[PDB]
């Protein structure tokens, strides 16, 4: 695309410098341009891609929430159309980043990935980016978006269950599916059963790990515990 | 407040 | 310019919503478009303009410093041209924001402003944005930039001294001229005399103020004290 | 570290 004159490795190289500088718009466009070179990505290069687009959408989500609350406070004198126009503009920027990621996986990352850890990583991301769209959806397509996210989430679960151990951090990262249930799907008891089953089966697997791996998994198991303490 | 989702890898 | 279809007041209106959301690129372009409507700005509208372009340049400065340090560590094997190319690109983005502000004051904010507090506010800003350019200058024009900043700083001092009291916060905000001396002009003893004279003449004026004004001036006098403790 | 300059108004 925009980055077509630059070598694949220089693009990886500059994504890591942007991270250091905290320049995540630059980081995301460098990694978009690497993806469009046509070759599969390694396990470190995949983490760069998710770190870059998460910090960018993370900022849009937070600003959309401020704006939408002012708009609703102005219902329960009136300042004009200005709040609803500006909230609409931000919202359209977020939907555009979500459509850009979703297009890179469809073209052609998911279909080329044959390893369990590649394929489960991309299918999670797909349910994450339909989720962020659902967070701001209100039309007829809102039930359709909730079902695309669901479907992508479930296919990744089935693979992870039969192909990886219960302490794998990509498998624990299932936390996100429980959030889907609680905050999007209006199914809070489903959300609670998943997080408790997930915590329990990892717990009974810790004895098999090194000190470095122990530390990685207990990180994510603590987030499952915080939510249960909040949802009860 | 809202629920915790999975953190930025690094 | 880009914002020519929108009413002046809707533009002020949306700048305050962007601040709340922490969306300062949007904030700066709304206030650029208000300025280009051709009318002078009030005292609240002037603060919006300085808050917006400061937070934007503030991010560029911090990322330029990270990058430039990696580049220098790679002198005292070699990764290629990638660090120097990317540092060059950021640096060119900063110089472009500094040229955009400097152009709004020349066209036509400084020449239309006849009050002391308007005119001193714009001349400070002009020395601030030549300073940030000097922070990254290394060519033949580096001595020329240091002299534009100096000149704008001194004209504002002469007005502030004869036209406002020693506790006015715009007059105390003189702090910036002392930083110029210390970090840009290689004149650290000048920097130290100014901050001590400035602190002393405000101190002996506090008895004349309300509790709200007392609080505003003691804020900025504390920054003069922190620097002296550091520069000695 | 570097010197302190004048803060964002609000």
């Amino acid at each position: 695309g925009a980055m077509g004159s630059m070598e694949r490795a220089s693009l990886i190289q500059k994504a890591k410098l942007a991270e250091q500088a905290e320049r995540y718009e630059d980081m995301a466009a460098f990694m978009k341009g690497a993806v469009e070179k046509g070759e599969e990505l390694s396990c470190e290069e995949r983490n760069l891609l998710s770190v870059a687009y998460k910090n960018v959408v993370g900022g849009q989500r937070a600003a959309w929430r401020v704006l939408s609350s002012i708009e609703q406070k102005s219902n329960e004198e009136e300042k004009g159309p200005e709040v609803r126009e500006y909230r609409e503009k931000v919202e359209t920027e977020l939907q555009g980043v979500c459509d850009t990621v979703l297009g890179l996986l469809d073209s052609h990352l998911i279909k080329e990935a044959g390893d369990a850890e590649s394929r489960v990583f991309y299918l999670k991301m797909k349910g994450d980016y339909y989720r962020y769209l659902a967070e701001v959806a209100t039309g007829d397509d809102k039930k359709r978006i909730i079902d695309s996210a669901r479907s992508a989430y479930q296919e990744a679960m089935d693979i992870s269950k039969k192909e990886m151990p219960p302490t794998n951090p990509i498998r624990l990262g299932a936390l996100n599916f429980s959030v889907f249930h609680y905050e999007i799907a209006n199914s809070p008891e489903e959300a609670i059963s998943l997080a408790k089953t997930t915590f329990d089966e990892a717990m009974a697997d810790l004895h098999t790990l090194s000190e470095d791996s122990y530390k990685d998994s207990t990180l994510i198991m603590q987030l499952l515990r915080d939510n249960l303490t909040l949802w009860t | 407040d809202r629920s915790s989702s999975a953190p930025n890898v690094h």
